[PDB]
């Protein structure tokens, strides 16, 4: 159930083949889908999380 | 089916780490949403709320630690819009604002 809630919230589908420092997937949601593909190696945890949450609209 | 179950585990773990959001099942059919990566100076510091579904199928926030001045209105809004994604995203944003104010 958890994995599904994460999709419901984020609308991100991950690429499961790439290594863990490669954040790769597709972001769907209300707007046209866009790819995610970046090396998280030299980024802090908080900045990475802020970046991924920036994809999720808050308008309502 | 081994591939599918494995992928589901992997997805949960990647999401938890990347989003800084852990979702925990507790008593009385409730879920705790634990946000970390909120306070840039203490990335493991947790900000959490607890969610239930009431007898009419409505979202009900049963706890929020630390408290948020806006979360009761966010509950109203999720009941009106049924936009669960926006509900969670707005809560996360509110915790970030709060952490900034807490300093």
């Amino acid at each position: 159930y958890v994995t599904q809630l994460y999709y419901k919230i984020s609308r991100i589908d991950w690429d499961y083949e790439v290594e863990p420092a490669r954040i790769k997937g597709i972001h769907y949601g209300p707007d046209i889908a866009q790819p995610i593909n970046m090396d998280s190696s030299h980024h802090s945890r908080c900045f990475i999380s802020d970046y991924l949450w920036s994809l999720v609209p808050t308008a309502w | 089916t081994k591939e599918r179950v494995e992928r589901l585990c992997k997805s949960k773990e990647l999401f938890e780490e990347r989003l800084g959001l852990e979702i925990r099942r507790i008593h009385n059919e409730q879920l705790q949403f634990i946000f970390r990566h909120i306070d840039h100076k203490d990335p493991d510091k947790p900000y959490m709320f607890t969610l239930s579904i009431n007898e009419q199928g409505d979202y009900e926030v049963t706890s929020c630690t630390p408290p948020l001045d806006c979360i009761s209105e966010f509950q109203l809004k999720v009941r009106e819009t049924n936009n669960f994604s926006a509900f969670i995203a707005n809560i996360r944003k509110a915790f970030t604002a709060l952490s900034f104010k807490q300093s």
